[PDB]
């Protein structure tokens, strides 16, 4: 109200609006499901066209051979995190022979989001990402918020409608979970998640889109008649 | 290659009975080629008179210089500066080139205005005094000017004797000069008038 | 580059300037003109070392014509060869100095004089009724010390340059390809085709 | 953040003026009235002090007439502080000037230089502009005897005969009734004081509510003197044009 | 140059030469080489003659203004730890040498500095060309326990052998005497032993002797009235 | 961090006036009472200690301060604003004149300098002015002595005597009755007693007055003796005694 | 320049000779080599003056505020400090410092930085240009848990050597002892050591 | 009024109200506490399980500065993690000049004068966070709690949160009965069971212990996490001290 | 109304941010008095653990500047920490720079400017604190100075700082008055601070224990504070007459 002027201001019940809306930003934004087993990650994105002659927009962005993320909000925030981060994995690798852990991953972008809540004349990141990866633990996902809350999941939801998704992944926790040695049942238990958040549109060819790494699988994304074979 | 002899020139100055006198040569040269007989040495910011030897860009430069900082002087200050204010401005200037210095030999004459007291001072190049009663010299015939000053000087000499002792101080020293000579200027400085000489000199 | 003289008369002043571009081994150019019209009534000279001499030129060149713009009005001589001295006396302190000397001829339409300034690399500026750069002066001064006049004419001026040239043309080692003329006077800068 | 705090000092109104610069001008109209009066023979600036009292120190005080070098001077109207400020750069600038080609400044290149440091103000960096307004008096060789006047806008423009200040309105109206353009140092020192007079908001015109200066080449041959007046000169001209 | 510090009863005492030199020859014949740095702390200084009066100058400067900011004389130990951590920065390209003296309300000191920023603390100390004549007078004289009188003769016998046998020292004796509860008495020309002797003759020329070609008044006054 | 007001806190109102300054005005008024008289031989600045408490030291508040020998300077409105101008303008009298010229500044210059700092505070970004208006007295050897007073705008104004703060109307007309131009420094200290007992309340004595003058060199306050030349600081602070005696005078 | 710092039983005691020399010629005959950067942290200085001055100067001034802080530092710490003034600054500096303290913890300790800026804790240590001539003897000679009175004449011994063969060193003994009971000064003279 | 709406303005009453808006976020926070034990410090908090999909164990709150500190707290999470990552720049650059590890009470300081910073300008905003921290050092064991304002003391007990009143109460009890002072098996111990009680505020959702402890005697003066059988064995401890 | 958010006059010529800065230095509720003896300078301060969960030997207001200063702040302890910090780097910076330890005096004076800063520039706020230094100086001897968030300062014979100063202002202004010096007439701080706890006593009109009180004492060339068990000696002499 007197207290959303700007991200240095806490209103009287200790609460950062500017935050609160960027957050809002992302309920606005696309549904995107993430997931994973003990040998791979899935991240499936349904992607969203201004109109019938538009493209429709991509989700998901590679950030190393092992590791990526899709987004769901401001797309050019979006960019600016997904490229610190292969800057990141990029140090890692060049520096210590090292792949990025995705634990780590997660500490660095809560930290780079956290500065621009606290600094005046700055304004806070406008997306949310759900970041899969494969480094010396296994697999895992991540759901990174632009408050600068970093959680690890076995699987999640955010964006419109994404309550639908998540409640689904809840039911299916001890199914999916289990899903070892075996990406197209992964990715099925994905495609099947993110339809429950689906209203009056369905998954087409140039609508979906799906990402995977996991043990002996280098972080790829998949679209267009690629990911026919789930619809 | 030496800066402070490559365009060659003398200075000196003399106190006399409330009088002062400052004079020097009009030679600028490159080395062995003689290049103008016409570089006046002497400058003045109202009644303060400031000889400089030295590297001839050197000289012009700080000669704009000092008129520079004298005007603003006089506008804030409402008067004309004095001798010894000056003399300190001069060495404050140099000394702030500490480590680039300006190569060049200068020399302070005036009466102060107030006092009636007659000044005389030099200058090294980096801006140290040397307050003399007696007499200052500058330039390539420095050596030959303090042998002919000590010799030719004494006290309390009235302006028109004071005359021929560093007309003469300067002329001889400059002919046992190579970068020295090509004509000579003498300034004969009294409280409220001044007077400026050229002398008859061999040119070569 | 190599030979540049200058002569002021009556009314008006001479800059001769060598053609000759030697690059070492090689003569590349016997043509070229080693001078810059600063203003309408100011021409310049110019000798040094290789790219300083001729973007040291064309830089003072701007300047003088921006100040041409700005106030509609030509700067004196005199005025422009303080402003060059004073480039040139920042210039000898700087990281990489300009290695160029000038010779500034130009027609005071004021006081109706002609005016001739010489200034070197370090920004040592006299004003002369003739001048040279280099080794030019050690074979033509003794000419010009005999012959010269305050009141000769331009054609006068002309006769004497001719016999400076052919002394230099005798006893300088280098070729430096005859040297091109130019007048400034009350009516501005022109060229002597033929010399 | 602090743009709380802002007032914006470099902004357009809606009507497309400059708040500050109408304001400052609102503050310079309260200030002692300032007159310049250009002649064939010479330059008068006479000006008004601000309602003084018997105790000041008069001959040693000065908050009107600055001298900026040999050849120009001026007169000024409004913060006396913010003027010294600018005065010192444009003696500044008239030095750089004479150091540069060898020559004196030219008067119009003086201003320009003075008028582009106010125009600074009103256009970058949120601070508040000078509330000052000069009138320059001064010469040089190419337009000869000049006046100008400046303002916190910066735009400056050429007089013949130009006040600032105070009844500004009632001064030029004055002015240009009597002035013509054959006048003489002489006749433009009586016509200033007596539009002073006329336009003054104190009950009568005397020597120690003044400041008074002519640029005359009434010099000894061909060259320009400047002559600030003293108190006792000003009470002498006061009686030779009889004012009092 | 010759400069001597010389501890005693109740303060301390500086002296030096007077000849000025610009390599073999003599630029001023009496220069003042004790500085003031504050009413009762001294210096003199040998090596680059502008750095050594530059120096002093600006920590007297500095100096005038800490004992105005603190209500408080200076010290001599504030002069000593300015003046050394100038030097220092500068790595010994300010040649500045100076022997530091002076009383303050925690006693008399006596310091000498070196231009890399080096400071050394004695009873008596030497500098400058004559240093090692005038040490070896210091060394063959000194006690512990000198009057006033005593040091102020130590002291000028010191530069005495730096002005006859040092080629770099030469003319006159100044010294400055800093005693305890007193004000700082500087003696310029303590001594004059080198006064030059009458000439043989007089060399004043007879009027119209040099040969001139122009005459002209210089206008020194202002632009005038009328 | 950084300082984010880099915009003026101090700007013009509609009708023209600068509100910062009027109000540092103000606080000037609220202050107590300081004045200065100009004698032919000297200069007199005099102040109340108003001290406030009893237990407080009063000496160890100094506010009549020497900015050089020769000039010395008394303030009406806020100290702690005082105290740091102090610093600067004894600073900028070294800075900007004396490490330049091998002399200190005359009285006018220092001004000068002190009044460019005030009125920079009054124009540049994230600053208020200073609360304070300064009566600078002082000597130099071309000027002769001179007495200046200083406003938070930064204009200054040279006087033959004045006064500022609580009670200077009165006092301004006190004193334009009793100045002359043949007044000798001892009859200048007699009217400054004079006029300052008028605004004040308590205690009239020298440990509750501070009075200093600009008059002949002092050469007993020099430190050291040998230059001719040097011939002592003009400034001198009165004692508590000297000013006790001159009371009895009264 | 002869100096060294030696452990003992109640703590530590350092050691140094009095000659500062500028090429042949000695500046200070009486230098006292022994500084004091805390209470109970001394340390001996060798190599340029100017440079072991200022860093000493710099030491003191850090332990002081790290006194003011966290209370007394350790000469561990003291050493630290040295080092990393010494170790950083390496190209422009000329320094071999001996750092030696008490602490009622550690008790007597002795840190020597060599040129390099490396740090080495030992028993004692030994450097200046009169060490060399003394590595034979103090190597031979030096014992663990001395007394106060046998480590006196343990450094008493191997500075009048030193100061024997180096022309660089002379002048008197100086040392400073560091215990629980305090901080003493000693002084040793020519007519003392040289006859031994 | 408007006092409330920029930082470091003094209020009427010499109130920093953006301080104490924060301190309302730091009470909004999971339950976090502190235990200073015979030779070291032990730290325990609440994390809420908001649903079944966050994996056991991993997302830990706990953070260690150096080797011999740890840190927690309440509130504004990355606000914490911010405070910490400044805290190991402190330990760092303490270590690098001085040699010795950061003593606790040094430590305390370097981040109360950072946070207290931020209550200096209006272009930051006041830390979230209350952050409760310690460790062992040469002058033993040491235990604080660090608030918005920059205001830290030393403890026997710390807690803040949402559950500090349940907490503190809990702590208080444990001063007065142990005078003598509490082992840090005991001190681990009773960590869980006070969690477990302070978990009383935030009953709706159920949630996940983590324990960490700097002993002299059990870990040799550095931080560690109590893991497996010890934290299993407080697990149980807390659990029958509740039914 | 932003004239009170900011530094800057109000119409009535008064900064309202400094004189809240004033108010919150009465936010501890705490009371400290400074007195001089003959060779030294004793502060005592009142000191208050209202929870049982603190460590007590942490909980302080006095502080060790440098080896000769002390400090006592009356405000809130974020603050007083803030002014310390500074006041213990520009005594070691003087001391480094100068050669010779910082007066008293000096030091007041230069966080007297500071805190003028404060007032004057918009974007630093004040210190809600009032700043006591003591000392035992060399060339005045036993000082007293003190400092505000107005940036005022001024040396003192004794003083009192915070919600109940005035009472003991009075008190120690009405012993002053008997007495006729500028000092208590007394050989061992020990009793100067017996002095400085019963005229505490009785302007207060409380008792303390050895808990309820914080003592500093400065001699020369040192400044140090009193254990509990060294308060306690100075309870039981005093209560023994
Ligand atoms: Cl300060
Ligand atoms: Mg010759
Ligand atoms: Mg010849
Ligand atoms: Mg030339
Ligand atoms: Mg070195
Ligand atoms: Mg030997
Ligand atoms: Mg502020």
């Amino acid at each position: 109200n007197n207290y959303d002027g700007d991200t240095v201001t806490f209103s009287p019940t200790g609460r950062l609006f500017q935050v609160e809306y960027a957050l809002e930003a992302i309920k606005q934004g696309s549904v995107t499901v993430g997931l994973r087993s003990n040998t791979h990650a899935v991240l499936v994105a349904l992607k969203r066209n201004a109109d019938e002659l538009s493209s429709y927009q991509k989700k998901i962005i590679k950030c190393d051979e092992h590791m990526g993320l899709s987004l769901a909000g401001l797309a050019p925030d979006a960019r600016v995190l997904s490229n610190y981060l292969r800057q990141q994995c990029n140090y890692s690798s060049l520096v210590f022979n090292r792949k990025l852990a995705v634990e780590r991953a997660g500490h660095l972008l809560c930290d780079k989001a956290q500065k621009n809540t606290q600094s005046y004349g700055g304004r806070p990141y406008g997306v949310g990402l759900l970041i899969i990866g494969y480094d010396k633990s296994g697999a895992h996902l991540l759901e990174f918020q632009p408050s600068g809350n970093v959680t690890e999941l076995y699987g999640t939801a955010i964006g419109a409608r994404s309550q639908g998704a998540k409640t689904y992944l809840e039911r299916t926790l001890d199914t999916f979970i289990k899903i070892d040695g075996n990406p197209d049942e992964l990715i099925k238990a994905g495609v099947e998640a993110i339809s429950q958040s689906l209203r009056d549109e369905s998954l087409t060819v140039d609508n979906l889109s799906i990402a995977i790494v996991g043990k002996d699988t280098p972080f790829t994304i998949y679209d267009g008649e690629a990911v026919a074979k789930y619809i | 290659s030496d800066p402070s002899s490559i365009n060659g020139g003398i200075v000196v100055a003399m106190t006399g009975k409330d009088c002062v006198a400052i004079a020097c040569d009009l030679r600028l040269g490159s080395q062995s080629l003689g290049v103008s007989n016409k570089f006046e040495k002497i400058f003045h910011y109202g009644h303060v008179f400031l000889g400089i030897t030295g590297l001839a860009t050197d000289v012009t430069t700080l000669n704009e210089m000092f008129r520079y900082k004298t005007n603003l002087y006089k506008l804030k200050e409402e008067r004309a500066i004095e001798p010894e204010t000056f003399t300190q401005l001069v060495s404050s200037s140099l000394y702030e080139r500490r480590f680039g210095p300006y190569f060049v030999g200068p020399v302070v004459a005036g009466i102060n205005s107030k006092s009636g007291k007659p000044f005389i001072a030099g200058f090294d190049l980096i801006g140290c005094i040397d307050e003399a009663k007696d007499f200052i010299v500058s330039g390539t015939a420095s050596d030959q000017l303090f042998g002919m000053c000590e010799s030719l000087y004494e006290p309390n000499l009235e302006p028109e004797d004071l005359f021929e002792t560093i007309s003469q101080a300067l002329l001889n020293a400059a002919d046992r000069d190579a970068l020295s000579g090509w004509g000579a200027v003498v300034y004969i400085i009294k409280k409220d008038e001044v007077v400026k000489r050229y002398l008859k000199m061999r040119q070569d | 580059m190599d030979i540049i003289l200058g002569i002021r008369v009556q009314d008006s002043v001479i800059l001769a300037s060598s053609k000759a571009v030697t690059r070492g081994i090689s003569v590349l150019k016997d043509s070229d003109d080693k001078t810059r019209q600063l203003s309408p009534h100011t021409l310049m000279s110019f000798a040094g070392e290789a790219g300083d001499t001729v973007q040291f030129a064309e830089y003072i060149q701007a300047n003088i014509q921006l100040y041409s713009i700005r106030e509609d009005y030509e700067l004196s001589p005199q005025a422009v060869s303080s402003f060059v001295r004073q480039e040139l006396a920042k210039s000898i302190r700087s990281r990489r100095p300009y290695q160029v000397n000038v010779l500034i001829g130009g027609y005071d339409k004021k006081k109706n004089k002609p005016e001739l300034y010489q200034i070197d690399y370090l920004g040592t500026k006299v004003e002369l009724p003739y001048g040279a750069h280099g080794y030019s002066g050690f074979y033509t001064f003794s000419l010009l010390d005999h012959h010269y006049r305050p009141d000769m004419t331009t054609e006068e001026g002309l006769d004497l340059l001719k016999l400076c040239v052919q002394e230099l043309e005798k006893r300088m080692p280098m070729d430096f390809k005859g040297v091109i003329v130019k007048i400034v006077d009350k009516d501005g800068i022109r060229q002597v085709d033929d010399f | 953040g602090s743009r709380r705090y802002d007032s914006r000092t470099t902004i357009f109104s809606p009507e497309g003026r400059l708040y500050q610069v109408e304001y400052a001008l609102e503050s310079i109209s309260h200030a002692g009235t300032a007159i310049g009066i250009m002649a064939s023979d010479g330059i008068v600036l006479a000006a008004e002090r601000k309602v003084t009292s018997t105790l000041l120190e008069q001959d040693t005080s000065t908050e009107k007439l600055y001298k900026l070098n040999d050849k120009i001077a001026v007169a000024v109207a409004g913060l006396t502080a913010d003027a010294e400020i600018l005065i010192n750069t444009a003696r500044i600038h008239a030095q750089n000037y004479l150091k540069t080609y060898n020559e004196d400044i030219p008067v119009e290149i003086l201003v320009r230089r003075l008028s582009d440091i106010k125009q600074g103000y009103t256009q970058h960096g949120g601070l508040r502009p000078f509330g000052v307004s000069f009138i320059y008096a001064g010469y040089d060789d190419r337009y000869g005897y000049q006046l100008y006047t400046s303002n916190p806008s910066g735009n400056y423009t050429g007089w013949k005969a130009i006040s600032v200040g105070a009844n500004t309105s009632a001064a030029q109206t004055l002015l240009q009734m009597d002035y013509k353009d054959d006048m003489k140092v002489d006749d433009a020192i009586e016509l200033a004081l007596k539009t002073l007079s006329k336009t003054t908001d104190s009950s009568a015109l005397t020597y120690d509510r003044l400041e008074f200066a002519t640029i005359r080449k009434g010099a000894n041959d061909g060259e320009v003197y400047q002559k600030i007046f003293k108190p006792q000169e000003i009470k002498d001209i006061l009686v030779k044009t009889g004012i009092t | 140059t010759t400069i001597v510090g010389v501890k005693f009863n109740n303060g301390v005492v500086i002296a030096a030469d007077t000849r000025s030199t610009q390599g073999p020859i003599v630029a001023d014949k009496n220069c003042a080489k004790l500085h003031r740095i504050s009413p009762k702390i001294w210096c003199a200084g040998a090596g680059t003659a502008a750095d050594t009066e530059a120096v002093t100058q600006l920590i007297g400067s500095n100096i005038e203004l800490h004992s105005l900011y603190t209500s408080r004389e200076p010290r001599v130990v504030s002069a000593l730890q300015m003046l050394k951590q100038h030097l220092f920065k500068y790595q010994g390209h300010i040649g500045a040498y100076l022997i530091v003296a002076g009383v303050d309300p925690t006693g008399s000191h006596l310091f000498s500095i070196h231009a890399h920023g080096s400071t050394d603390v004695g009873y008596y100390l030497s500098l400058g060309s004559g240093s090692l004549a005038a040490m070896a007078v210091l060394e063959s004289h000194w006690k512990q326990d000198l009057t006033k009188e005593e040091a102020i003769k130590l002291a000028s016998d010191a530069i005495q052998a730096g002005i006859w046998n040092d080629l770099g020292s030469g003319s006159n004796v100044d010294v400055c005497v800093m005693e305890i509860g007193k004000d700082a008495e500087y003696l310029r020309n303590y001594l004059t032993p080198n006064v030059r002797e009458e000439k043989q003759k007089s060399y004043k020329f007879p009027r119209g002797t040099t040969a001139v070609l122009k005459e002209s008044i210089v206008n020194i006054c202002d632009i005038q009235e009328e | 961090m950084t300082d984010r007001y880099s915009f003026s806190l101090t700007t013009f109102s509609p009708s023209g006036k600068l509100g910062q300054i009027d109000y540092a005005l103000t606080a000037v008024k609220q202050g107590v009472t300081s004045l200065g008289i100009k004698a032919t031989n000297g200069v007199v600045i005099a102040t109340e200690k108003k001290s406030s408490s009893p237990l407080a030291m009063s000496e160890t508040l100094s506010k009549v301060s020497l900015l050089t020998p020769d000039i010395g300077a008394v303030y009406s409105g806020m100290g702690p604003d005082y105290r740091v101008l102090v610093d600067k303008s004894r600073k900028v009298a070294h800075t900007s004149y004396k490490r330049i010229y091998g002399e200190y500044p005359p009285t006018k210059l220092l001004v000068s300098e002190v009044a460019k700092i005030m009125q920079e505070a009054t124009q540049s970004g994230g600053v208020r002015p200073f609360g304070v208006s300064l009566l600078i007295a002082g000597h130099d050897e071309f000027n002769g002595f001179s007495l200046y007073q200083v406003d938070p705008s930064g204009s200054y104004f040279p006087w033959k005597a004045t006064a500022i703060g609580k009670g200077s109307v009165a006092a301004k007309t006190f004193l334009e009755k009793r100045w002359n131009d043949e007044l000798e420094l001892e009859d200048a200290i007699h009217i400054a007693l004079l006029t300052l007992k008028e605004s004040v309340e308590g205690e009239f004595n020298g440990d509750t007055i501070e009075l200093a003058i600009i008059g002949d060199e002092n050469p007993d306050l020099l430190g050291y003796t040998g230059i001719p030349t040097d011939k002592g600081p003009r400034f001198r602070k009165l004692t508590s005694q000297e000013i006790n005696d001159r009371l009895e005078a009264l | 320049t002869s100096i060294m710092a030696v452990t003992f039983k109640d703590g530590v005691i350092l050691g140094a000779d009095s000659r500062t020399t500028t090429g042949a010629y000695i500046a200070n005959r009486v230098t006292d080599k022994l500084t004091r950067v805390h209470d109970k942290i001394w340390c001996c200085r060798s190599g340029s003056a100017a440079d072991t001055q200022a860093i000493a100067d710099i030491v003191q001034y850090h332990l002081e505020l790290y006194t003011s802080q966290y209370g007394t530092p350790s000469t561990e710490t003291a050493a630290s400090v040295f080092k990393e003034l010494c170790y950083e600054n390496k190209d422009n500096l000329t320094a071999g410092i001996i750092v030696a303290g008490y602490d009622d913890k550690n008790k007597g300790e002795v840190y020597t930085i060599p040129l390099g800026g490396s740090v080495h804790k030992l028993p004692y240590a030994i450097a200046g240009s009169g060490s060399t001539f003394i590595y034979g003897y103090c190597d031979k000679n030096f014992r663990e848990n001395m007394s106060k009175e046998e480590t006196v004449d343990f450094i008493k011994h191997s500075l009048s050597q030193a100061i024997k063969w180096d022309g660089s060193s002379g002048g008197v003994i100086r040392m400073v002892v560091l215990t629980a009971a305090g901080v003493e000064r000693l002084i040793f003279y020519p007519d003392e050591y040289e006859q031994l | 009024t408007g006092y409330d709406l920029s930082n470091s303005v003094f209020s009427p009453d010499g109130r920093n109200f953006q301080v104490e808006y924060a301190v309302k976020a730091v009470e909004n926070g999971t339950t976090s506490i502190g235990i200073k034990c015979n030779d070291g410090v032990v730290f325990a908090v609440e994390k809420l399980i908001t649903s079944k999909l966050l994996v056991p164990q991993k997302n830990v709150k706990i953070q260690v500065v150096d080797r011999h500190i740890g840190c927690v707290y309440s509130g504004l999470i990355p606000d914490g993690r911010h405070l910490v990552n400044r805290g190991r720049e402190e330990a760092a650059s303490f270590k690098k000049l001085y040699k010795t590890p950061i003593p606790i009470p040094a430590f305390a300081d370097r981040l109360g004068q950072y946070v207290q910073a931020h209550t200096l300008y209006n272009s930051v905003r006041p830390f979230g966070v209350s952050t409760i921290f310690g460790g062992v050092d040469k002058n033993g064991a040491h235990l604080y709690m660090l608030e918005p304002s920059g205001s830290y003391w030393g403890y026997k007990g710390a807690a803040t949160g949402k559950g500090r009143q349940s907490a503190k109460a809990e702590l208080e009890k444990l001063v007065d009965h142990h005078p003598e002072g509490l082992s840090a098996r005991e001190a681990v111990k009773q960590a869980a069971k006070i969690i477990y009680l302070a978990h009383e505020d935030n009953k709706e959702k159920d949630f996940e212990l983590e324990i960490s402890w700097c002993s002299l005697s059990e870990t040799n003066g550095l931080h560690k996490f109590v893991k497996g059988d010890l934290l299993q064995e407080a697990i149980d401890f807390a659990q029958k001290e509740i039914n | 109304g932003y004239d009170r958010h900011i530094t800057i006059f109000s119409p009535e010529g008064r900064l309202y941010q400094v004189e809240y800065a004033f108010k919150a230095t009465n936010q501890t509720n705490i009371n400290s008095l400074a007195v001089r003896g003959k060779d030294c300078t004793v502060v005592i301060s009142q000191k208050k653990v209202p929870d049982k969960l603190l460590d007590p030997t942490t909980v302080s207001y006095i502080f060790c500047i440098s080896r000769t200063i002390g400090m006592v702040v009356n405000g809130p302890i974020p603050d007083a920490r803030n002014a310390a910090l500074r006041a213990k780097a520009e005594a070691a910076e003087f001391r480094y720079k100068y050669g010779y330890d910082m007066p008293c005096d000096v030091l007041a004076k230069r966080m007297a400017n500071l805190s003028q800063i404060y007032t004057q520039r918009a974007y630093m706020r004040p210190l809600g604190v009032i700043l006591t230094f003591v000392s035992v100086d060399e060339e005045l001897g036993p000082s007293i100075y003190k400092t505000d968030p107005a940036g005022y300062y001024v040396g003192y014979k004794a003083t009192a700082t915070g919600p109940k100063q005035q009472e003991i202002t009075t008190n120690l202004e009405n012993h002053f008055k008997k007495s006729k010096i500028d000092h208590i007439n007394e050989e061992s701080w020990e009793k100067v601070v017996e002095f400085a706890i019963t005229h505490m006593i009785d302007a207060l009109g409380t008792e303390f224990s050895k808990n309820d009180l914080e003592v500093g004492v400065a001699t020369k060339d040192k400044f140090f504070t009193l254990s509990a068990e060294n308060i306690e000696e100075r309870l039981v002499a005093i209560a023994e007459q």
